[PDB]
């Protein structure tokens, strides 16, 4: 009974005319007429709120969209008037129409569905967007497209302290080239005086496993220069067996 | 006599079937997503629900599930009736509870999270009483919205299981099997038309070599809620191609069962090519270097 009684004193909170109590059979019709009183736009709304989607029908045979909805702006800060009179591949990076040719071919998939990612031209700036959608009357693609969320290099080494991955970023840190540095111990490019300091670095990452480490040594680049190099490591576990995959190492200059 | 006002209501309701408490459940429900919606703004509603791989849910700061589309059956088999104006913490696994009341609070707005939801729908589309529900994991992406209260208005996806496939994959898709520990067990072909790598040479290597490290963080996270709720998408990845350079990767990750002994056996990744070989001109790691 305190249940219905809080559902009725709520539904009066939510009625005005009501609230500027009469009874129940009386909460109940000022509730109806209200209703009286008052979508699918509803949808639009929530839609592009939760997701930053945009509802799109384009045909299934040339590609040319038939509808495009004012969503497009607010996702893809493009106006209705380049979306019409346009085809989806036009809209889209020219490395993916070979996908939107298999997803816009109706030759086996008819009120079939669809779902693929593919980059979208907006604003040459591309976003990812995923597209769900389903095929209808030939035949057109009904679907909505929604959005989603140097002074260092980062290196990757296996226990002994091999190089097994590096980034780009190197070139402009050291000066050698990824192919240069992978397939060697960090150790080589040490000076003497350090190479004992960063190994032991390296017997203590391990040792604290998940910890981070910060060792400073010098560091021989190609032109032969001994860069003093600060690299923080710490060694990465999978996170199902807990197991050291590989030592991450920051290495930084100065 | 007895009051017929209470079909009224559930007939202006956007019916017969309910007890009055439903009818009161639902009206209330109603009338605050009508209340958010005014605050948010300033048939083809059809299209876009058909069109939708998910559910959108308006769900209140205590958890109140003030709006669900209609849809959502389609993908949990509780209809919208049976949950609209009730507790998500009563529907959902309990392990995400605590997860849930940290996507329902509060700079930063956007939310984008898997929780698992009470499924009464089976894989050969039939319904299911309310007692024996599975757990469903969904991808939930949406905003915190304060209006005048908050609110959390989120799209609901389900992670397509890999057996069950309703979608055409195109040739930019590409199976994958997987160990718990993610290291290959099996691999499509087409992996050689587009990343380079023969699906043999990739047999017992650990997937934590095979991506760019700026993403490490992304992965890991994933391969965690994989194994916490047995389903994941990851984000958008740079997986290393053969011979140098590196392709962008989205892949959803599932647990799969052995039915017999009903032990975690491994994992189906679904990896969809997000784009031609990147960067092809540089190497990174030793496995490019042939
Ligand atoms: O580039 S990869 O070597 N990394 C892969 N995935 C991966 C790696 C580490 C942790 C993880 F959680 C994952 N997952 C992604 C979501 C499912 C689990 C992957 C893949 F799934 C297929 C092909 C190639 C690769």
């Amino acid at each position: 009974r305190n249940k219905m009684t809080a559902y009725i004193t709520e539904l009066s909170d939510m009625v005005p005319t009501c609230s500027a109590k009469p009874d129940k059979l009386t909460i109940l019709r000022m509730a109806v007429s209200h209703m009286k009183s008052l979508t699918d736009q509803e949808l639009k709304h929530l839609i592009l709120e939760a997701a930053d989607g945009f509802l799109f029908i384009v045909s299934c045979e040339t590609g040319r969209v038939v509808y495009v909805s004012d969503s497009v702006t607010p996702v893809l800060n493009q106006p209705q008037s380049e979306w019409f009179g346009s085809t989806l591949y036009d809209q889209v990076h020219p490395d993916d129409v070979d996908k939107l040719r298999e997803q816009l071919s109706t030759s086996e998939n008819m009120g079939s569905r669809r779902s693929f990612i593919c980059r979208m031209r907006c604003g040459p700036h591309f976003v990812v967007v995923h597209c769900t959608g389903y095929i209808k009357a030939k035949f057109c693609l009904v679907a909505i497209g929604r959005l989603q969320v140097p002074t260092e290099f980062i290196s990757r080494h296996n226990i002994e302290g091999i190089f097994t991955f590096v980034d780009h970023r190197c070139v402009a840190t050291v000066g050698y080239q990824p192919q240069e540095l992978l397939g060697k111990n960090i150790v080589e490019f040490c000076h003497p005086e350090d190479q004992q300091l960063l190994r032991d670095s390296f017997q203590q990452v391990v040792k604290l496993k998940g910890q981070v480490l910060s060792v400073m040594f010098r560091f021989r680049s190609k032109t032969r220069e001994w860069l003093w190099m600060r690299t923080s490591s710490f060694t990465f576990q999978n996170p199902y067996s807990d197991e050291i995959e590989y030592i991450i190492c920051t290495n930084t200059n100065v | 006599k007895e009051t017929e006002v209470f079909y009224e209501l559930a007939h202006e309701l956007p019916s017969s079937h309910l007890d009055k408490a439903s009818i009161m459940r639902l009206a209330i429900s109603f009338l605050r997503t009508h209340k958010l919606l005014s605050s948010v703004c300033s048939q083809m509603d059809n299209l876009y629900l058909k069109a939708l791989e998910g559910f959108i849910a308006v769900v209140t700061q205590d958890g109140d599930m003030i709006f669900l589309s209609e849809n959502i059956s389609k993908f949990m088999g509780l209809t919208q009736v049976e949950l609209t104006g009730h507790s998500i913490f009563d529907f959902t696994h309990p392990c995400d509870h605590e997860e849930i009341r940290e996507n329902l609070t509060l700079v930063s707005t956007e939310r984008d999270f898997f929780m698992r939801m009470k499924c009464t729908v089976t894989n050969r589309g039939r319904t299911v009483n309310l007692k024996s529900a599975t757990w469903k994991v969904l991808h939930c992406t949406g905003q915190v919205r304060v209006y005048n209260l908050s609110c959390l208005i989120i799209m609901c996806e389900p992670i397509q299981h890999p057996s069950h496939m309703d979608i055409p994959l195109d040739s930019k898709t590409f199976l994958s099997r997987h160990s718990m520990d993610m290291k290959f067990t099996y691999c499509d072909d087409r992996i050689l038309e587009l990343i380079g790598y023969h699906p043999e040479e990739l047999l017992g290597r650990s997937a934590y070599e095979f991506y760019h490290a700026l993403d490490s963080e992304n992965m890991t996270k994933s391969h965690q809620n994989l194994c916490t709720k047995g389903q994941v998408v990851s984000g958008q990845y740079r997986m290393l191609a053969k011979h140098g350079g590196y392709v962008w990767l989205e892949t959803q990750g599932t647990v799969i069962y052995n039915p017999r002994n009903l032990q975690p056996q491994c994992i189906m990744c679904v990896n969809y090519v997000l784009s031609e070989i990147e960067k092809n001109d540089v190497v990174f790691s030793m496995d490019q270097t042939e």
